[PDB]
């Protein structure tokens, strides 16, 4: 089935994605703090939720929140200075908190049954954020023998990810803090915070993507070029 | 989950 496009609000970064980040496929951003990874996650979803002429896919929005850094006013100001009501967009956001790792990974299947419940309704879920993707993991499997049953935990994840993605044609993004390891992503995009706060975005081992960087600006309406 |  095809997939859709939902745009991240700047052309810059759009373009760099070929159009926006896409359905079927999981997206991984990933950064050092205050890189912008989570207000590109607002922004986004917020974008979806516009119709497809206007660059979303009229979609409802998933999110699991592994730092409490899921900010409703945020949500409320991206929406409001796109023209959008902001309680209406509160409203097709269902969130939740992962305690731990192991909650994380049934929350992918909790969210199977909303999906479920809505895919043949008007707004469909087309967006699964999951923010910090690695936080818990990286807390919890540390020392001799993790890494190979840290990245075994989290590939697992992965696949029960890009099952949503793939049968139920969601976009799937998700966020990972970087200061060798296999990632199973779709896209990885590495984000940055340059000079005069500018962010700036690249893609990381796709030789076929667009070679170049994308650069933005976090405002009011979430990111702008 | 809960609405936002």
């Amino acid at each position: 089935a095809t997939i859709g496009r939902i745009s991240t609000g700047s052309k810059s970064l759009d373009k760099l994605l070929g159009g926006g980040i896409e359905t079927q496929a999981i997206t991984e951003v990933f950064g050092e703090f205050g890189s912008g990874k989570t207000q590109l996650a607002h922004t986004l979803a917020v974008m979806v939720q516009l119709p497809p002429e206007e660059g979303g896919l009229n979609g409802s929005v998933m999110w699991i929140d592994t730092e409490n850094t899921f900010r409703p006013e945020r949500i409320r100001e991206i929406a409001q200075n796109r023209g959008l009501d902001p309680d209406e967009v509160l409203k097709h956001i269902a969130y939740a908190r992962a305690f731990n790792s192991n909650h994380q990974m049934l929350l992918v299947q909790q969210a199977e049954d909303m999906i479920k419940e809505l895919l043949n309704t008007d707004r469909p879920v087309k967006l699964l954020i999951v923010d910090s993707l690695t936080s818990h993991f990286r807390s919890e499997y540390i020392g001799r023998g993790a890494l190979a049953e840290r990245q075994q935990k989290l590939a697992k994840h992965l696949a029960d990810l890009h099952r949503l993605a793939n049968l139920y044609d969601i976009a799937v993004f998700v966020t990972n803090q970087v200061q060798i390891l296999a990632h199973s992503a779709t896209l990885r995009v590495y984000l940055r915070k340059g000079k005069g706060g500018k962010r700036i975005a690249r893609l990381i081992d796709a030789p076929h993507l667009p070679e170049g960087e994308a650069v933005f600006s976090i405002t009011e309406k979430g990111i702008e070029d | 989950f809960h609405t936002a």
